DNA sequence: CTTGACAAAAGTGTTAAATTGTGCTATACTGGGAGCCGTCACGGATGC
DNA sequence: GCATCCGTGAGTCGAGGAAGCACAATTTAACACTTTTGTCAAG
């Protein structure tokens, strides 16, 4: 199958690490390879440098540097044994005795850092975790213009989140400046002069302006001296408060001025001094000094909103949802956070335990209690909104989720207080987010991808690679740039013609400040890289994106994360090229390191001679369960004594085939409608698709069980249940537990647990039933693990953890705990859900024998049918080019890699399906076969039609039908043809992993809620289904009083009434009438607990007791 | 993509509007019932078959759509003689009757149509069988008890999705159902009169003159 | 929350009727079993209503008569099919269940435009009115093939769809 | 009116604010537990600050 | 959770009585 | 459409009152355990099991079909329910 | 002394009892400042009342010390040996009396309850409360399978005598009452003990052998 | 139908061990810490 | 008449589970002893 790639734009650069963005910065915040004394000053290393010292106020806690250990187990250890990936820090500490001056430095034990895997993902309490990164707006200083009141502007002064009040500034009409802090707006005047700005300064600087600083001028506050001016504002700002002066001073410092309370960051110093042309010595908004306030960035910014209002030509208002005014935190900057937040706990708790207790003799390991930092790092990485379970169904999908880009989180925007302004598409988005690619519902535009060659600066903002175009030509030279420097320049198109590296095109299409425009060669500045770089990853690999809409290729792009791998999962005819690379860097794959020969090749290791000599083995990760309940298993594709070069494939991941990412089938699909088979996106499978083991998939379920220390006694995990028969205890061993490749079905025993019965007599019948048969009541009754309903299959491993065992932390009063992992080899179904990269999906709603389908001329019979219907209203014409190339490519035997927007057109398929006509056609004349009746009478229906041309030959009709795509198809069960030409290809279609067996769900009784007494809800609880008010409002409208009384009373929760319903229905007999709910009762007891007396009445207004005398005293 | 995005987030904020709206009218609706065959009352509204528009300043017939949805399945207030057709005080309106109703206006023998609708029912805490007319789900006269309230606010609120949101779409629709003061407001002339117009560089007025006011 | 309540992925049936959804054998069994322990003690697959129980917890212990028995059962009842969001009234409709072998319901093409179901991946869920009132009411008013029209407007909503206009038309 | 001020704080009956023990050995409680311990031991702070004659503030 | 009033739970219709031939001849016979 | 639907709707002023009809009626059967049917031997429905043809069970379609027939008497205060029932049950002893 | 279970304004409070405590046992004449005196009440009515009134479930003052001195010195360990310490180190770290069985029921006993309405989810829809079920009311079988064993009691008594069921129900509970010991049956028909057991066995072994030709009574044993 | 001998099952009465609750620490300490933030529209009082 | 603080609302399913120390007052496991049967021989 050899490939043919398609395409005219060269690629000067590769695409970067795709996992880049979660592996860098995290490398940055640890920083746990450069040597300590080589260290800069971010991530955990700047908030030591921040908190620490630690003065008492003459005890000094200096840090001199920190270290990480060696991780006390591997992560397949971890993973086994539910622990969490984590490195141990410890920091080197100096206890300073002022008065004395004695230091006493000893290395103390910080804690534990998780660590992150070669992929980029954690893994915490044994499961895989992804930290999304979160995109807010960047601090600095912001001018935007007055809503409210046209021709004024607000000016805005962003710290970042949570660390510091936002700042406002705005004109007031009386020509005074307010600036609101907390909520609280006062004159600027005041806070100036505390500054220590006197009126011949502001009249200099600023008096080059309208009235606006002649309102600046209040004799008032001016007179005033700088430390009455401070006390004042501290009253003010806190009102009630003794004015203090220190107190005051303390708190002004605090608020403004303390770089451990206030921090602008990097990023917010950097815009700062690129807006407003200064140079800020800290990242604070004033600098405290020889007892004194320092202005940094006030007047700065009330300059440049004064020079806004007056209209200068070189200010401009800011755009808040600009992309080069919005940053990203990744991995690094949340960790550095929240470590900074934990350490700040530290110092607090040191701080006030260094007042206390011995303070002669201290040592700093007595002083630091690290709990409160663990604490903070196991909440960021356990119950934080970014730090979300893995969705590791395929490669892609980990590859995805590790470059997710979230507006929501702690400090961020939320799904219902969001609008339009955040969801739409900025046209910065160009080259740094993914247009298409986003959660459609209640999420679309808060969560997005970031693009193929965007990536995240030092800073934060993501940037955009452009090849720099001078004179015309354009050359090799690659800069990566953010939206505020895009703006500055004029970019052309990658699709421009280049006559080498001149641009032969005399106009150019190109990008102005984010508008199109035509330009000439000549005032060409820059270059775009290739088309890839504005879509994301998913996107990228569907082909023809440019003849799908942008609503479906949406949806094409998503389920491309939800396809599960499959046994025979085959790459896809038609590629962008991508599948590679998306392999590679998804390091689901096993590459060689260098130049080698391959020893031994087993399905469990490789080992390989390198050239060095040296031998390595590679573990192979067989059937090994993912977050999402896949089999990821990866098969060995080399031989003994094969050698393979730098790089080369050594085992198939899951989802892949020879390097390249398989997440489907190559299917024969034809375009028709079929019986009503294919109505409404329903999809028909050939049954030759299950004979053959295609869409088969293999899924593991993990059934867990704890034997636990109870009052009673404790539960015992063991063979001999009593009152079970052997041959429910057949498959279990004599420990208890199913043996490994035992055949389980809903409602067989995997593991056997007896728990010790709560010492209760019995009823009298039972105790009268056990008289008559003289049997014992035993001490321990059957609480066993059985198979829920519609699940089951294979067992294919048993996990046994005991108390005691190495690094096994199990909670306390648990004896001991067993997982079973459970294998089903699932094959396509009735009810399951396929797709493809072009956004068409829909269940399989038929699996028609092989003799039922469409079959062609030659006898080969066809896949998988499509409804025609979904093309013209979706507007997904991509699908439709790929069935035609899969359709040439079948008959040709050759595979087909064409980019996104530059690759196959209609004459190389329309030239390539004509090659695979006349192989088509001339192995039939070579056969010694004609033209078939059949053929001839479509034939006459397409040129009535005007399908072909009249007046030619029945093959040049053949070639031409062929030519748009069409073939002569015969119907499987009558055998005469269908009427017109079928579209006939061969397309890669993806089975989700939405399925109908994990879905689907009943119940009669079952468990119930504890409050209210309502059936619980979820399969996995075994519960019953929602009726909520819409249902109510339906069966109202209906009028099914009777109806909706039973589904409220009957069925939902009257106790006494469904008790009586379920033993007339096993009685044969009627349902009784149904009495009051208990959901009303617990109204009436909530309303009496709120001291409102709540009285049901009769006719007669006589009260009703709903409570049978239960209430009543 | 710009566009397709803002059409994708106008759907995902305008489920929620169109539910809630959905939810208001069936709990201020929820008691209307059907409660008896006749109420008895005298009063009825005239449903005009005639739009007045603007651009040619006249009477115009309307689209055979909405008489069809202002007319069909209702009873006749007041008889009817059109086109040698009597359709007597009680007859509900078929399908067949307002194409009749249509024609006869076309001829230009009809103006408005009198009809007992719910707005003039006297029934207290539901309507009248004789005033709601047809259940449209069955081309028959209303069975008693039929809580046409909730099926009245279902039948509202279901479109609202389909709306367009971009004082035009759902949110017409929601400002018109909570009686909202619109943000552009008309101005119209509260005693009637000659208008007079004063238009001037320094003012615009104008002025509604009466015999003494 | 409702007992006698399941939910499963819906499919297209052509050949089921107007008034006929296919509902799953082991939906079907779930949903009636204590119609169908009741029919099993009145037959002699099990002596009693605990032992037909006990039979019917084990999925292996399961025999093939108590296919026929829940066949028998199902004879005349009707379930209510139900779809989230319920617009509007239609989205509740009363069907005569028809044993199939699988796990998806089998829906009427002609009430999806009522249902606003396509078969890209939707669920519904099926409910079991239980007394004789609560099944009146479902066969006489809830019935599918008995709301032919829209409340709305008055024309019909049970109407021919994409691929039957697309046939009639050619 | 003077019903409007509370003199006796109704309470709740403990199975609507249950304190149940899950399969885990975990116990588990509601707020309201939580709300009514506050209001008792505030009440009965009360009572013995007035019991000791504490001063007005 | 009671009866609403409307649709079968109306009192226009819900007490509503059916009776066969046999057993209203009876009871007319031994009344009247 | 279940059988005979058009003329049930209408026999009756209201489809409610049709439904009550219908349920009390399919009641009625349930409790005399289908000895009190109008309908003759040769009317009544029936269902096909693997043993043979038996008696419907469902006791809805019972009443529906007996309806139809119009031998039964409908309507509001037509007898005394406690009168009624001890009369149904002198007659059909269950 | 916040964040320790209690809020500022109740720790106050106590203070505010211990130190009218302090200011009742304050003695004047030992020369010594009231701060010194009254700190030392005033942080022991803190401590007493964070002990007594931080937890939901209530856990003695000296069960509060021991629990805080297994947590410091598990601290101790933890810092000391770079690592989480097994129930066996802190064991012996806290001294003679204490095994790895009785540190794990110490932590095991220092479990907070958890909230029931803690949500789970992005969405604040979900809630603890929603995945427990009430085990403590009869599941409609078990009410079913209960009544259905009554029936089938009382129709299998039916083929005893009128005396021997009565004693049979009498001394089984079936009037609702505790078990009637075989005096108390005796005295209530005017027979001696042992006759009264003579009979009842007697009944018992009738009973056994119906149910042996018969064989409609076993499935409800389980 | 009863009349005596035995052998546990349960209850009564101490016994200290375990558990629980209250009292007491005497240099001098004398007013808090966390926020902090991207939504719009519509009652409806609250004043000027 | 109008600017402004406050309160309420913004779709449905499903799938997501940081002192000890002494000392006195209260409870209870452990036994020791009558008391009460449950049963067995004697017909
Ligand atoms: C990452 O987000 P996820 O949560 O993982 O999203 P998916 O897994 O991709 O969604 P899905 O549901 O599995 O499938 P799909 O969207 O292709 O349609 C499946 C069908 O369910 C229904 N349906 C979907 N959303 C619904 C909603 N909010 N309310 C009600 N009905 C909804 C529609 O009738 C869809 O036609
Ligand atoms: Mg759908
Ligand atoms: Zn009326």
């Amino acid at each position: 199958m050899e490939i043919k790639r398609f395409g005219r734009i060269r690629e000067v650069i590769p695409l970067p690490p795709l996992t880049e963005i979660q592996v860098e910065s995290y490398r940055r915040a640890l920083q746990a390879d450069v040597p300590p004394e080589k260290r800069e000053n971010v991530g955990i290393q700047a908030a030591f440098r921040e908190t620490f010292p630690i003065e008492e106020e003459g005890l000094v806690l200096d840090f001199l540097e920190y270290r990480l250990g060696e991780p006390p187990f591997p992560q397949d250890e971890c993973r086994e044994k539910d622990l969490t990936y984590q490195a141990p820090l410890y920091a080197r500490l100096q206890l300073i005795h002022k008065d004395t001056g004695l230091i006493k430095e000893d290395e103390v034990f910080l804690g534990h850092i998780p660590l992150m895997t070669e992929d980029g993902s954690f893994i915490i309490n044994g499961a895989d975790r992804v930290i999304v990164s979160q995109i807010h707006r960047s601090p600095g200083v912001y001018f935007t213009p007055d809503p409210a009141r046209p021709g004024r502007y607000i000016a805005s002064i962003i710290p970042l989140p949570k660390r510091g009040p936002w700042i406002d500034l705005e004109v007031e009409p009386n020509g005074v400046v307010s600036m609101k802090v907390n909520k609280r707006k006062f004159p600027l005047v005041l806070l100036l002069r505390v500054l220590g700005y006197d009126q011949e300064t502001l009249a200099r600087e600023l008096g080059a302006y309208g009235e606006l600083v002649q309102g600046l001028m209040d004799e008032s506050v001016f007179a005033m001296r700088p430390e009455e001016a401070l006390i004042r504002l501290f009253t003010l700002l806190r009102p009630g408060d003794p004015p203090k002066r220190d107190k005051a001073v303390a708190y002004v410092y605090g608020l403004i001025a303390d770089p451990r309370r206030y921090d602008l960051g990097e990023a917010g110093r950097y815009k700062a001094e690129e807006k407003l042309g200064i140079r800020l010595s800290g990242r604070t908004l004033a600098r405290f000094e020889d007892g004194e306030f320092k202005d940094e960035v006030f007047l700065p910014t009330l300059r440049y909103l004064f020079a806004l209002t007056a209209g200068v030509p070189g200010h401009e208002v800011d755009d808040i949802d600009h992309l080069g005014n919005r940053r990203i935190r990744t991995v690094g900057e949340l960790m550095t956070d929240q470590f900074r937040v934990g350490l700040a706990r530290l110092a607090r708790g040191v701080r006030e335990r260094m007042l206390m207790g011995s303070e002669d003799s201290l040592t700093p390991a007595k002083l630091v209690n690290s709990r409160p930092l663990e604490a903070a790092i196991r909440e960021f990485f356990s119950r934080s909104q970014l730090s979300q379970f893995k969705d590791e169904t395929n490669p892609l999908s980990s590859l995805r989720h590790k470059r997710r880009i979230s507006a929501l989180g702690p400090g961020g925007l939320t799904r219902e207080r969001a609008g339009f302004d955040v969801r739409d598409v900025h046209r910065t988005h160009y080259g740094r987010i993914c247009p298409v690619e986003t959660p459609e519902g209640a999420n679309i535009g808060l969560i997005t991808s970031l693009a193929a060659y965007a990536r995240v600066d030092e800073l934060g903002f993501i940037r955009t690679p452009y090849r720099r175009v001078v004179g015309g030509v354009v050359t090799d030279e690659v800069v990566y740039m953010t939206a505020t420097e895009e703006d500055r320049y004029t970019i052309a198109q990658a699709n421009t013609p280049l006559e080498g590296n001149r641009i032969a095109a005399e106009r150019v299409v190109a990008r102005r400040k984010g508008e199109p425009v035509i330009v000439s060669p000549e005032e060409v500045e820059f270059m775009d890289v290739s088309p890839k770089q504005v879509f994301s990853v998913n996107t990228n690999l569907i082909p023809f994106l440019e003849h799908d809409d942008a609503n479906r290729a949406l949806m094409g792009s998503n389920m491309q994360t939800q396809a599960v791998p499959l046994i025979r999962a085959q790459a896809p005819v038609v590629m962008t090229g991508l599948e590679e690379r998306v392999v590679r860097d998804s390091l689901a794959a096993l590459y060689a390191e260098e130049d080698g020969e391959v020893a031994k090749v087993d399905g469990n290791r490789i080992v390989v001679r390198y050239e060095d000599g040296r031998l390595v083995e590679y573990p192979l990760r067989r059937f090994y369960r993912s977050n999402q309940g896949t089999a990821l298993d990866q098969r060995p594709r080399v031989v003994v004594g094969q050698r393979v070069r730098k790089g080369d494939l050594l085992a198939d991941g899951p989802a892949s085939e020879n390097g390249f990412l398989a997440l489907g089938q190559n299917v024969l699909v034809a375009i028709m409608p079929f019986d009503g088979y294919n109505f409404e996106d329903a999809i028909v499978i050939s049954e030759e698709l299950l004979k053959r083991d295609f869409y088969t998939s293999i899924h593991i379920e993990r059934y867990e069980i704890e034997a636990r220390d109870t009052k009673l006694g404790p539960e015992r995990i063991t063979r001999d249940i009593p009152h079970l028969s052997e041959a429910a205890l057949r498959d279990l061993d004599e420990e208890g537990v199913v043996r490994i490749g035992a055949e389980v079905k809903p409602g067989d025993i995997l593991v056997g647990r007896t728990s010790f019965k709560g010492e209760s007599e019995p009823t009298p019948e039972e105790r009268l039933l056990r008289s008559i048969f003289g049997e014992k009541a035993r001490d321990v009754k059957d609480t066993s693990l059985r198979v829920p309903p519609g699940e089951g299959g294979i067992v294919v491993r048993t996990v046994r953890l005991r108390r005691g065992d190495p690094g096994v932390e199990l909670k306390p009063g648990v004896r001991e705990v067993v997982r079973v992992y459970v294998a089903q080899k699932r094959k396509l179904q009735v009810g399951d859900k396929l797709a493809n990269r072009h956004g068409n999906k829909g269940v399989v709603a038929k699996i028609l024998p092989v003799e039922d389908m469409p079959h062609l001329p030659d006898g080969t019979p066809v896949d998988v049918i499509l409804n025609p219907l979904g093309v013209p209203s979706r507007m997904n014409l991509g699908q439709i080019l790929e069935t035609h190339l899969g359709l040439a490519g079948y008959f040709l035997g050759q595979r087909y890699i064409s980019p996104i927007f530059d690759g196959a057109k209609e004459p190389e398929i329309k030239e390539l399906l004509a090659q695979a006509f006349e192989v088509y056609f001339g192995k039939r004349k070579g056969e010694g076969f004609g033209v078939d009746k059949r053929e001839v009478e479509v034939l006459r229906r397409a040129e009535k039609l005007g399908l072909v041309t009249p007046g030619k030959t029945p093959e040049e009709q053949l070639k031409e039908l062929f030519l748009q795509g069409k073939v002569v198809l015969y119907d499987g069960r009558t055998g005469e043809p269908i009427e017109g030409p079928i579209v006939v290809g061969q397309m890669f279609i993806m089975k989700l992993y939405h399925m109908v067996e994990d879905k689907m769900h009943a119940r009669s009784t079952g468990p119930y809620s504890l409050i209210t007494q309502q059936p619980l809800g979820g399969k996995a609880q075994f519960g019953g289904q929602r009726f909520g008010e819409m249902e109510v409002w339906a069966l109202e409208a209906y009028g099914a009083a009777h109806t909706l009384q039973e589904m409220l009373t009957l069925k939902s929760d009257d106790i006494e009434g469904r008790n009586a319903a379920y033993e007339a229905i096993i009685k044969g007999e009627d349902v009784p009438e149904p009495s009051v709910p208990e959901s009303f009762r617990v109204l009436v007891k909530e309303l009496q607990a709120l001291a409102l007396d709540v009285q049901t009445l009769d006719e007669k207004d006589n009260p009703v007791d709903i409570f049978e005398g239960l209430a009543s005293k | 993509s710009h566009g397709a995005r803002k059409g994708g987030a106008d759907t995902a904020l305008r489920t929620a509007d169109s539910g809630y709206l959905t939810r208001k009218l069936v709990d201020v609706t929820h008691e209307i019932v059907v409660r008896e065959a006749d109420c008895g009352t005298t009063n009825y509204i005239s449903v005009p078959l005639f739009q007045p528009d603007e651009v040619t300043r006249s009477l115009r017939l309307r689209k055979r759509a909405d008489i069809e949805a202002g007319l069909y399945g209702r009873v006749l207030a007041r008889e009817v003689e059109v086109l040698g057709v009597r359709l007597e005080e009680g007859r509900y309106l078929s399908m067949d009757d307002v194409h009749l109703l249509i024609k006869a206006a076309e001829a230009g023998e009809i103006q408005e149509v009198p009809v007992r609708s719910p707005l003039t029912c006297q029934t207290r805490y539901g309507v009248c069988q004789k005033c709601y007319g047809y259940d449209l789900s069955m081309a028959r006269p209303v069975s008693i008890g039929e809580a046409v309230g909730i099926v009245a606010a279902q039948s509202i609120g279901e479109p609202g999705t389909q709306l367009t949101m971009r004082t035009q779409g759902l949110p017409r629709v929601i400002e018109l159902f909570e009686a909202r003061r619109p943000k552009a407001k008309a101005v119209i002339s509260e005693i009637d009169g000659v208008v007079r117009i004063e238009e001037t560089e320094e003012k615009l007025s104008v002025f509604v003159e009466s015999e003494g006011f | 929350r409702v007992d006698y309540s399941g939910r499963s992925v819906i499919v297209v049936g052509p050949q089921l009727k107007l008034h006929q959804c296919g509902l799953p054998k082991r939906m079907a069994l779930e949903l009636f079993k204590p119609f169908l322990l009741k029919k099993m003690e009145e037959k002699g697959i099990a002596p009693n209503v605990k032992a037909a129980r006990r039979m019917l917890e084990r999925q292996r212990d399961i025999k093939d008569e108590v296919w026929d028995a829940l066949e028998e059962v199902i004879h005349g009842k009707v379930v209510l099919l139900n779809r989230a969001p319920t617009l509007h009234r239609l989205g509740i409709q009363a069907f005569q269940p028809v044993l199939v072998e699988g796990q998806s319901i089998q829906l009427h093409p002609l009430v999806c435009e009522a249902f606003n179901a396509d078969f890209d991946g939707d669920q519904m869920a099926v409910h079991v009115p239980l007394s004789s009132f609560a099944q009146a009411e479902a066969r006489i008013q809830m019935l599918s093939a008995h709301n032919l029209l829209s409340p709305a407007s008055g024309e019909p909503l049970a109407k021919p769809s994409r691929d039957i206009i697309l046939g009639l038309y050619y | 009116p003077e019903w409007m001020i509370l003199e006796a704080v109704p309470v709740l009956p403990p199975d609507l604010r249950p304190m149940v023990q899950v399969d885990g050995g975990r116990f588990a409680t509601s707020d309201l537990n939580d709300l009514y311990r506050r209001l008792i031991n505030r009440n009965n702070r009360l009572k013995k600050l007035l019991a000791q004659g504490a001063p007005e503030i | 959770g009671r009866l609403i009033p409307a649709g079968t739970g109306s009192d226009f219709v819900r007490f509503t009585q059916v009776v066969d031939q046999k057993t209203l001849k009876a009871i007319e016979e031994a009344r009247k | 459409a279940e059988p005979g639907i058009d003329k049930l709707f209408g026999m009756v002023d209201s489809k409610y009152r049709l439904t009550v009809v219908v349920a009390k009626r399919a009641q009625q059967l349930l409790r005399h355990g289908f000895k009190n049917t109008v309908l003759e031997p040769e009317e009544r429905p029936k269902m096909q099991t693997l043993e043979g043809l038996f008696d419907d069970p469902n006791a809805v379609t019972w009443a529906m079909k007996e309806l139809l027939t119009g031998r039964l008497v409908f309507g509001e205060n037509l007898v005394p329910e406690d009168r009624l029932q001890k009369e149904m049950e002198r007659l059909y002893p269950v | 002394y916040t964040g320790r279970g209690l809020s500022f304004l109740d720790l106050i409070q106590e203070g505010n009892q211990g130190l009218i405590r302090a200011v009742e046992k304050f003695e004047y004449k030992r020369r010594f400042k009231f701060s010194t005196y009254a700190t030392w009440w005033i942080r022991q009515a803190i401590n007493r009342a964070i002990a007594d009134q931080a937890r939901t479930i209530r856990i003695p003052v000296h069960m509060v010390e021991t629990i805080n001195k297994l947590s410091r010195t598990a601290r101790q360990l933890q810092q000391e040996l770079g690592r989480e310490p097994t129930y066996e180190e802190i064991a012996e770290a806290m001294g003679p009396g204490w095994d790895a069985k009785r540190v794990e029921e110490t932590l095991k006993i220092a479990q907070e309850p958890v909230s029931l309405e803690t949500p789970i989810g992005d969405e604040k829809d979900s809630f603890y409360g929603d995945f427990i079920p009430d085990e403590h009311l009869p599941s409609p079988v078990d009410a079913a399978t209960q009544s259905l064993l009554s029936e089938e009691l009382e129709k299998a008594l039916s083929k005893l005598s009128e005396r021997e069921a009565m004693v049979l129900k009498l001394r089984k509970g079936l009037i609702d009452g505790r078990e009637h010991t075989l005096e108390e049956v005796g005295a209530f028909f005017g027979v001696t003990r042992e006759r009264i057991r003579q009979i009842e066995n007697k009944a018992l072994r009738k009973l056994k052998y119906h149910e042996s030709r018969t064989r409609k009574l076993r499935d409800f044993l389980d």
